[PDB]
């Protein structure tokens, strides 16, 4: 299949997670997070790689409402998206620690591959944000990853 | 299970 199908899947959700009514958009998104899960097993995709996927989206929806002014003292900080989906509450190392793994085996995971680096070029810092010359170690891995996806062609 | 430890 095309490496951008899971970005592609995940296309509302970046526009709706680039501009964060608010219990609406909370609740809009995680209708539309349960609904990308159906369409993507209806196309035969794998439950495993669709749960790490899926814990990526949380993770990143999450940090987009985390940087506002309001997200900290909302009821999306209160019950978070990761949260309700994988009962986890930050997600800022797991994504990286997922990140490892796929890329243990790269041309299998190429499309998940490609939706992390979307993600990342689009401002997802996790356990960067809060590290100690995080912004340069999070540019080094960006440039790995471009690095690998061009490397899978 | 990719999303363990």
């Amino acid at each position: 299949d095309n490496p951008n199908v899971l970005i592609d899947a995940a296309t509302p959700l970046f526009g709706l997670s680039l501009r964060v009514n608010i219990e609406q958009i909370y609740r809009q998104t995680i209708e539309e997070i349960k609904a990308i899960e159906i369409e993507l097993t209806e196309q035969g995709y794998e439950h495993a790689i669709l749960m790490a996927y899926r814990y990526i989206l949380c993770a990143f929806l999450d940090e987009s409402v985390m940087g506002t002014e309001w997200g900290a003292s909302s009821l999306w900080a209160e019950h978070s998206m990761l949260s309700r989906f994988h009962n986890e509450t930050w997600g800022g190392e797991k994504v990286f620690t997922i990140l490892s793994r796929l890329e243990g085996e790269p041309h299998r995971y190429q499309a998940l591959l490609a939706f992390i680096y979307h993600c990342l070029i689009l401002g997802f810092e996790g356990k960067y944000r809060v590290m100690e010359g995080g912004q340069a170690e999070r540019e080094k891995v960006i440039s790995r990853l471009h690095q690998l996806l061009s490397s899978l062609e | 299970d990719l999303t363990r430890p």
